[PDB]
RNA sequence: UUCGGGUCUUGUAAUUGGAAUGAGUACAAUGUAAAUACCUUAACGAGGAACAAUUGGAGGGCAAGUCUGGUGCCAGCAGCCG
C-alpha cells in the first residue's frame, strides 16, 4: 500500500498559521553548550529573540546525549534540568538527537528547532512551516519566523 | 431528577438573555423549537436555550436527547417569557438556538457563556 | 492594489484547495456519497517510526 | 496648440535657440483654483519641450 | 522661526521581507480583512512590536516597583479599552501573548463587515470611504479607524447616507426622473 | 597577561597605542587623509561627463552582439579614452559622434554605460517620451 | 529586457495560392 | 446523487468487514448485523445471494468520525471480524452498529456510555444487535464496570472530554491486551480552545506516550470535520 | 514535459 | 462465511460484463463531474446490490419506479441529458477522425 | 530527474440589471486684514465607469524574413526589415 502523508493543516504554502506565542521550542543539545559559550540565559534570550514567552523543551535523546558527555559539561547539565525545562518523552530505540528531532517536527508543526549544526540545519530548512532558532554573535536568531 | 435540568439561576439567565438578544441582532439566533431540531441536525448550533416553564414542559425534552448525542451544550431558563423578548419575537419562545459563525461580532460573548453552561452541565 | 490584492488571494484558495483537503461547511443536504470517488489502496496518514 | 508644438520640435531639431514660455488669456478663468491648477499642467508641459 | 513641529514614521520595513512564509503570510492576512498593501501591515507590527517589547521590558522588573505597576496598569488599561485584551486577560504576560491579528479585527472595516451593515470586508471599505458610516454621531470615513468597545455598537448607517434614511443619491433621482420623462 | 597593561591607572597608554595603531587600517587611513576616492571610477563622482569619440561596432554585422553596443567615449574631466555600454542598437541610434555624455557605472573591462546623451536620458528617448536637442 | 513589444510582433504564415 | 432506484457494484475494502459500494458515486458500506431496518435511518444496500436477500448498511463519514478516519486512509485499524471492542463514549448506536457490524457475529463490541437518556437507545440498539454490551456507566471509574468486561483487543474512544487522555490510560491498563490497540479521536476545542488545534494534538500524543502506549499513527478529519485527529497507538505493558 | 524539457535544455547551456 | 462475498459466476453475463466497464469507465459520463485518477482491476468477490432508500427521504431521493431498472447502462439510457451530451460528443470525435 | 503521482465546480476571448460615490464644475454660506484652500452644501458630474496608475524584473512564440558555421533536413546568433 502506497502512502503519501498529507500536507498538515496547519501551514498556508509556506507559511505556519498553528505556531503562535507562547512558542514551543526544542532545545537541540549543542545549543545549550553555545548559550553558556555567549553567556547567554536560556529562558530570557529566547524571550528577548521573539518577545515573547517561550516553553523550552527536551526530549529523552537530548537528555540522554547530555549526560553522556561526562564532567566537563556538568553546567549544561544542571541548566538542561531547570524545571521550568519541561520534558518529552520518546518512542524510537535510537538516542540520536538529531533523527528524534527532525521526525517530530515532521509529525507536528508545532515547534521551533533551537540548534547550531550545520547538518540537522539543513534538514529542517527542507521541511516547509518549521522556524529555525540558533544562537549566533550576542544573542538567538531566528529565520524563518514571519511574526517577529 | 426534574426533567428540566440543570436549570440556570437568576445570574446566569441574565447573561445568557443578554447574548441571545445579541445573537438576535445578528442574524444569529434560531427561534422555535422545529428549528433548534434543524441546527441539531445540521451541527451548526452552540448550544440550546429551552424554558423550563413550558407548557408541558417534555415536548422539548427530544433537543436535550439530540444535544447530548452531538455533544452540544443545553440549559434551561425559568421563563418562557423572558426568553421569548430576549429573541425580540412579539410571542414566547420555549428554545432557542445560537447559529455557529467564527466570524461573527458576539465570537467572545457567546464562548464566554459556552464555558459556564458547560460548568452548569 | 486592493482589487488585485483580493483576485490573488482568492486565486490561493483555489490552489489550496488542490494540495490538501478543507473544510467546506461539512454535509449539505441528504449525504449523496463521495462525489470523487474511494481509493482503496492508499493512505494518508502519517506514521511515527 | 498644434503650431506651438510643431514650432519646438522644429527647435530641437535644427538647435534649440532660448526658449521663454509665455501664456496668454488667463484672465478668461473664472475660479482661481482652476487657474492655479491650469497653469501647472502647462509648465510641467512645457518643462517637457524646455 | 516658528517652533518645529514633530513627526514620526508609523511603519518600519520588516528585517527581511522577502520570506516566503512572511510572503503568505501578508497574503492571507490582506485577502482576509481587505489590506491595500503592506504598508498596513507594516504600520501594524510596528505597534505591535513597540507594545510588546514595552510590555517586556516592564515584566524584566521586579514585582510592585512604582514603575511597573503605573506602566503596566495604564498599558493593560489602554488594551483593554481599545478590545484587543479581554477583560479577564489583564496580565502583562499576556500581553505578550497578542497578535496582529486581534489589532486587525478592531479595524472600523472588519467590524462593519462582521456587523451586517456590509457582507464581505471590501464591501464595508466601500461604504466606509463613501461617508456611508457613522460612529455615533460622527461620520468615519477612515477604513483603519480604531474601534473601541464602547464605540463598537453604536456604529450605523448615518443619517445623511442614503442607506440610513436621507434622500437617494443621484443616480437613482435621475434614473427616476428619465423615467418619468 | 595579555600582552597590554591593565591598570586602574593606565589609561594614557591605551589611548596612545590605541591611536598610533588605528593608523594601519587603510580603511581608517583613506577616511583621514581623504584619499578614498582615488579609487573610484569617477575620481569620487557619481557620473562621468564626456565626447562620443566613434561607435566601434556600427559595422558589425551580428544584430544586438556586445560589440555592437560599446562606444568609444573620453572623459572631459581627464582627457582620458575609455568605453561605454549603451543599452540596445536601437539606443546606440541617437548617440552620434560628438555629442556629450554622461556615464554611470555598469566584454570585460567595460564599466561604463550611457545614461544621457545631449542632456536627454535614453530611457526617455528609446520610450520616446522626449526628442533630443541639437 | 530592452525589446519593445512591437519587436514581437507575431509573424503570419504565407497562404498557398489558389 | 445515490438515488433509491440506483444499483451499486459492492467490492472489499482495504480493511477487513468494511466494504465499497461503486456506481457514479462512491460509498462507504458495512454488512447489517440486523437485516431490514436502520438504526439511525441511513441508506441501505440489499443484495440476492443464494435466494437469502442479504442486507448492508451505508457509513456516513460527516456522522461517524471513525468512517471518516477510514476516507482519509489510515493504515490500520485494529477493528476486525472476530475482534473484542470496547467504545468508550457510546453516545448511541450512530457508530456503535458499524462497528459490531465490522466485528461480526463472533466478536463483541462493549459500549460505555454515561447519560442515561442517550443510553436508552443504546439498551434499545442493543437488544437487536446480540454482539454489543451496553454498560451505562461513568469511564472515569473503570471500577465501576469492572465485573461486566474481559480484556478488550482494542480500546475505541470517542469521549470528548479535556481529561480524556486519563479515561484511555485507566481502561487500558485494565482492560487493553498487551500490543492491543488504541485509536482515540481527538477534538481540540474540547481539550484547549485557547491553544492553536495542532498543539493540543501533540499534547495528548505525549500523554499517550506518558501511558505506555506507542502512537502509530496521526490523521486529520478534514473535509469531513474541522480541528480534530484520529490517533492510532499499540499498547506496550512492559515498557515503551 | 516537452516544455519542461526544452526549458531544461537552457538551463544545462 | 458471514464477510465473504459471492464468486462472480465464469462465463458472466452481458449485463453484469457492462456495468463493470461503465464504472470502470465512469469519468466521461458526464461532463461536469471528475474524479481521482484510479486504476480498477475488476474484483475478485462483488455482488450487484439494490440501494434502499429511508421512508422520510421519499422526496429527496427516492427514483420513480418506471426509471428503476435492472441494468446501470439501462438507467443511463433513460437519462435525456446524458444521451444529448453523447450525442454531440461523438460526432465531434468523428468528424475529427 | 524520467517513471509518473495527488486533487475538484473550474474556465470563458460570453452577455446583462440598477444602486452608491468623489476628482472636477458651481448658486451660496463659512473661513480670511482682504483673498485662496479646508470643513459644509443648492444644481451638474460613471461603463472603455476613455473621469484612460506608474516604476522595474523574468520568460515565451511566430516568417516564401536576414547573417554566420558545418560529417545532408542542423546549430548559433538574433528577427520594427516578409
Ligand atoms: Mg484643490
Ligand atoms: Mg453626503
Ligand atoms: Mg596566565
Ligand atoms: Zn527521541
Amino acid at each position: 500500500t502506497r502512502n503519501i502523508p498529507q500536507v498538515s493543516s496547519a501551514l498556508f504554502f509556506q507559511y505556519n498559521q498553528a505556531i503562535k506565542p507562547p512558542y514551543q521550542v526544542l532545545i537541540d543539545t549543542n545549543f545549550i553548550n553555545f548559550s553558556i559559550q555567549k553567556k547567554v540565559d536560556i529562558v530570557r534570550g529566547m524571550m528577548d529573540c521573539l518577545l515573547a514567552k517561550c516553553n523550552p523543551l527536551i526530549t529523552d535523546c537530548v537528555m540522554a546525549e547530555l549526560e553522556k558527555l561526562g564532567p566537563k559539561y556538568r553546567i549544561a547539565l544542571k541548566l538542561a534540568r531547570d524545571p521550568r525545562i519541561k520534558r518529552l518523552s520518546c518512542s524510537h530505540k535510537g538516542t540520536y538527537a538529531d533523527d528524534c528531532l527532525v521526525h517530530r517536527v515532521l509529525q507536528h508543526k508545532c515547534y521551533i528547532v533551537a540548534t547550531n549544526d550545520a547538518g540537522l540545519k539543513q534538514r529542517i530548512r527542507k521541511i516547509p512551516g518549521i522556524p529555525l532558532m540558533s544562537v549566533g554573535g550576542h544573542a538567538y536568531v531566528i529565520e524563518k519566523l514571519p511574526d517577529v | 431528577n426534574p426533567k428540566a435540568f440543570p436549570l440556570a439561576d437568576a445570574a446566569l439567565t441574565q447573561q445568557i438573555l443578554d447574548v441571545v438578544q445579541q445573537a438576535a441582532n445578528l442574524r444569529q439566533l434560531k427561534k422555535g423549537a422545529n428549528e433548534a431540531t434543524k441546527t441539531l441536525n445540521r451541527g451548526i448550533s452552540e448550544f440550546i436555550i429551552m424554558a423550563a416553564d413550558c407548557e408541558p414542559i417534555e415536548i422539548l425534552l427530544h433537543l436535550p436527547l439530540l444535544c447530548e448525542d452531538k455533544n452540544v451544550p443545553y440549559v434551561f431558563v425559568p421563563s418562557r417569557v423572558a426568553l421569548g423578548r430576549a429573541c425580540g419575537v412579539s410571542r414566547p419562545v420555549i428554545a432557542a438556538s445560537i447559529t455557529t459563525n467564527d466570524a461573527s461580532a458576539i465570537k467572545t460573548q457567546i464562548y464566554a457563556v459556552k464555558d459556564k453552561i458547560e460548568t452548569l452541565l | 492594489s486592493r482589487v488585485k490584492k483580493r483576485k490573488k488571494y482568492q486565486k490561493a484558495q483555489k490552489k489550496l484547495k488542490s494540495v490538501r483537503a478543507v473544510y467546506s461547511g461539512g454535509q449539505s443536504g441528504v449525504y449523496e456519497g463521495e462525489k470523487t470517488g474511494i481509493k482503496k489502496g492508499l493512505t494518508r496518514s502519517v506514521k511515527f517510526k | 496648440e498644434m503650431e506651438t508644438m510643431e514650432f519646438l520640435n522644429i527647435a530641437q531639431h535644427h538647435g534649440m535657440p532660448r526658449v521663454l514660455g509665455v501664456a496668454t488669456h488667463l484672465d478668461l478663468f473664472k475660479s482661481q483654483s482652476t487657474l492655479r491648477a491650469s497653469k501647472k499642467r502647462l509648465k510641467h508641459r512645457f518643462w517637457t519641450e524646455v | 522661526p516658528r517652533a518645529p513641529r514633530t513627526y514620526s514614521k508609523t511603519y518600519s520595513t520588516p528585517k527581511r521581507p522577502y520570506e516566503s512564509s512572511r510572503l503568505d503570510a501578508e497574503l492571507k492576512l490582506a485577502g482576509e480583512f481587505g489590506l491595500k498593501n503592506k504598508k498596513e501591515i507594516y504600520r501594524i507590527s510596528f505597534q505591535l512590536s513597540k507594545i510588546r517589547r514595552a510590555a517586556r521590558d516592564l515584566l524584566t522588573r521586579d514585582e510592585k516597583d512604582p514603575k511597573r505597576l503605573f506602566e503596566g496598569n495604564a498599558l493593560i488599561r489602554r488594551l483593554v479599552r481599545v478590545g484587543v485584551l479581554s477583560e479577564d486577560k489583564k496580565k502583562l504576560d499576556y500581553v505578550l501573548a497578542l497578535k496582529v491579528e486581534d489589532f486587525l479585527e478592531r479595524r472600523l472595516q472588519t467590524q462593519v463587515y462582521k456587523l451586517g451593515l456590509a457582507k464581505s470586508v471590501h464591501h464595508a471599505r466601500v461604504l466606509i470611504t463613501q461617508r456611508h458610516i457613522a460612529v455615533g454621531k460622527q461620520i468615519v470615513n477612515i477604513p483603519s479607524f480604531m474601534v473601541r468597545l464602547d464605540s463598537e455598537k453604536h456604529i450605523d448607517f448615518a443619517p445623511t447616507s442614503p442607506f440610513g434614511g436621507a434622500r437617494p443619491g443621484r443616480v437613482a433621482r435621475r434614473n427616476a426622473a428619465r423615467k418619468a420623462e | 597577561g595579555k600582552g597590554k597593561p591593565r591598570g586602574l591607572n593606565s589609561a594614557r597608554k591605551l589611548r596612545v597605542h590605541r591611536r598610533n595603531n588605528r593608523w594601519a587600517e587603510n580603511n581608517y587611513k583613506k577616511r583621514l587623509l581623504g584619499t578614498a576616492f582615488k579609487s573610484s571610477p569617477f575620481g569620487g563622482s557619481s557620473h562621468a561627463k564626456g565626447i562620443v569619440l566613434e561607435k566601434l561596432g556600427i559595422e558589425s554585422k551580428q544584430p544586438n552582439s556586445a560589440i555592437r553596443k560599446c562606444v568609444r567615449v573620453q572623459l572631459i574631466k581627464n582627457g582620458k579614452k575609455v568605453t561605454a555600454f549603451v543599452p540596445n542598437d536601437g539606443c546606440l541610434n541617437f548617440v552620434d559622434e560628438n555629442d556629450e555624455v554622461l556615464l554611470a557605472g555598469f566584454i570585460p573591462g567595460v564599466r561604463f554605460k550611457v545614461v544621457k546623451v545631449s542632456g536627454v536620458s535614453l530611457l526617455a528617448l528609446w520610450k520616446e517620451k522626449k526628442e533630443k536637442p541639437r | 529586457k530592452l525589446v519593445h513589444d512591437v519587436q514581437k510582433k507575431q509573424h503570419r504564415e504565407r497562404s498557398q495560392l489558389t | 446523487g445515490a438515488r433509491g432506484g440506483a444499483k451499486v457494484v459492492i467490492e472489499p475494502h482495504r480493511h477487513a468487514g468494511v466494504y465499497i459500494a461503486r456506481g457514479k458515486e462512491d460509498l462507504l458500506v458495512t454488512k447489517n448485523m440486523a437485516p431490514g431496518e436502520s438504526v439511525y435511518g441511513e441508506k441501505r444496500i440489499s443484495v440476492e445471494e443464494p435466494p437469502t436477500k442479504v442486507e448492508y448498511r451505508v457509513w456516513n463519514p460527516f456522522r461517524s468520525k471513525l468512517a471518516a478516519g477510514i476516507m482519509g486512509g489510515l493504515d490500520e485499524l485494529f477493528i476486525a471480524p472476530g475482534k473484542k471492542v470496547l467504545y468508550l463514549g457510546a453516545a448511541s448506536g450512530t457508530s456503535v452498529s458499524h462497528v459490531s457490524d465490522v466485528v461480526g457475529p463472533e466478536g463483541v463490541v462493549y459500549a460505555v456510555e454515561f447519560s442515561h437518556r442517550p443510553g436508552r437507545e443504546l439498551i434499545s440498539m442493543a437488544k437487536k444487535r446480540p454482539n454489543i454490551i451496553p454498560i451505562i456507566e461513568d469511564a472515569r471509574h473503570p471500577q465501576k464496570y469492572r465485573m461486566l468486561i474481559g480484556m478488550v483487543d482494542c480500546v475505541f474512544a470517542d469521549v470528548a472530554q479535556p481529561d480524556q487522555a486519563r479515561i484511555i490510560a485507566l481502561n487500558s491498563h485494565m482492560f487493553l491486551k498487551d500490543q492491543g490497540g488504541v485509536v482515540i479521536s481527538i477534538k481540540a476545542n474540547c481539550i484547549d480552545s485557547t491553544v492553536d488545534a495542532e498543539t493540543v494534538f501533540a499534547r495528548e500524543v505525549q500523554k499517550l506516550r506518558e501511558e505506555r502506549i506507542k502512537p502509530l499513527e496521526q490523521l486529520t478529519l478534514e473535509p469531513y470535520e474541522r480541528d480534530h485527529c484520529i490517533v492510532v497507538g499499540r499498547y506496550m505493558r512492559s515498557g515503551l | 514535459r516537452k516544455e519542461r524539457l526544452k526549458k531544461l535544455a537552457k538551463m544545462e547551456e | 462465511d458471514w464477510f465473504t462475498l459471492p464468486k462472480p459466476d465464469d462465463n458472466m453475463r452481458r449485463e453484469v460484463q457492462r456495468d463493470l466497464l461503465l464504472i470502470k469507465h465512469r469519468a466521461a459520463l458526464d461532463p461536469k463531474r471528475h474524479y481521482k485518477k484510479q486504476r480498477w482491476e475488476v474484483p475478485e468477490r462483488f455482488a450487484i446490490g439494490t440501494i434502499i432508500e429511508d421512508k422520510s427521504e421519499f422526496y429527496s431521493s427516492r427514483m420513480n419506479r418506471k426509471e428503476r431498472k435492472s441494468t446501470i447502462l439501462e438507467t443511463l439510457m433513460g437519462d435525456e441529458a446524458s444521451n444529448k451530451y453523447f450525442k454531440r460528443k461523438y460526432n465531434e470525435i468523428q468528424e475529427k477522425s
